[PDB]
């Protein structure tokens, strides 16, 4: 999908999430993998879940790296 | 509100300056105690932007280049979270400007992606490699151009960043500016020498990737730069 659209969906879904200030979604938006709007939604949900697994209420870059890898294949 | 399993780190993030100084002055080892994310009080203080806490730690002599489990050094965190003062403090203390995290990014990739102008300049004045490539072969300029960060694109070119580096998809920053219709970015890149001729991996040039009209504008501007000089 559109790289611009991909960014919009990521910022839209994570707009209600509590990301640490250093997280930069462009690391994911910029990847070459062709992913669906559903995958971005799953990546985002999986990130929140991984945060919860660490009893952490803030989501980190590591949660996103992790979730991205899990969802995308 | 509890971001770590180690209390001193929660104190660091929550900005509890007096308690932090107090506990650490009693047990100096707390200053470098690692949490479940391979983070210490420094990483967390940088993230939240508590300059004072960071200064205390640095005067104490804590290491400034230790990376967390995702490979993020305190400078990556501060730069990204847009903490100017902290970034400055870190540089005086020897923070590594070209350190990479798990995805190959240097602190400059983040400063540029997130419009941290002043920080980008400090990093660049500090020896930052403008052409550092991440694990997908993308540079700070790819991020700035793609997102429409005009002034940041100026800053990178002005510190001589190369405009024709191709990422794993074969795209240069102009390709990205074009594909996302970042008009002024694209025009500035071509006026600054970016090539309108490089085919990416889908064998498309920046022109073919842009809006019909945008392509014709860049075409004209590129030939203008050719003509003169």
């Amino acid at each position: 999908m559109d790289r611009r659209q991909k960014r919009l969906i990521f910022s839209t879904i994570t707009s209600k999430m509590n990301l640490s200030e250093e997280v930069d979604l462009e690391d994911y938006v910029a990847r070459p993998d062709k992913i669906s709007g559903a995958d971005i939604n799953s990546i985002c949900q999986e990130s929140g879940m991984l945060a919860v697994r660490e009893n952490r209420y803030i989501v980190l870059a590591k949660d996103f790296e992790k979730a991205y890898k899990t969802v995308i294949k | 509100g509890c971001v770590s399993n180690i209390m001193i780190c929660n104190l660091a993030y929550s900005g509890k300056l007096d308690e932090l100084k107090e506990r650490i002055l009693a047990d100096k080892s707390l200053a470098t105690r690692t949490d479940q994310d391979s983070r210490t009080a420094l990483h967390w203080a940088c993230s939240a932007g508590h300059t004072e806490i960071v200064e205390f730690l640095l005067q104490l002599g804590v290491p400034v280049n230790d990376k967390d489990d995702a490979g993020w050094s305190p400078l990556h965190i501060a730069a990204s979270a847009g903490r100017d003062e902290i970034v400055k403090a870190l540089l005086v203390k020897g923070a590594h400007v070209n350190a990479v995290n798990q995805n190959g990014c240097t602190p400059l990739h983040y400063a540029a992606s997130k419009n941290r102008h002043e920080i980008a300049v400090m990093l660049l004045e500090g020896g930052a490699n403008p052409d550092a490539k991440d694990h997908y072969d993308a540079t700070a300029m790819h991020r700035a151009a793609a997102k429409g960060n005009l002034k940041m694109v100026h800053i990178l070119l002005f510190y001589k960043a190369s405009t024709n580096i191709q990422d794993t998809e074969g795209n240069t920053p102009l390709h990205l500016a074009c594909d996302e219709e970042r008009v002024e970015e694209a025009k500035f890149l071509v006026t600054q020498g970016a090539s309108i001729y490089i085919e990416n991996k889908e064998e498309k040039t920046p022109l073919q990737v842009a809006k019909g009209g945008l392509g014709l504008i860049l075409k004209r501007l590129a030939e203008g730069e050719e003509a003169s000089m």
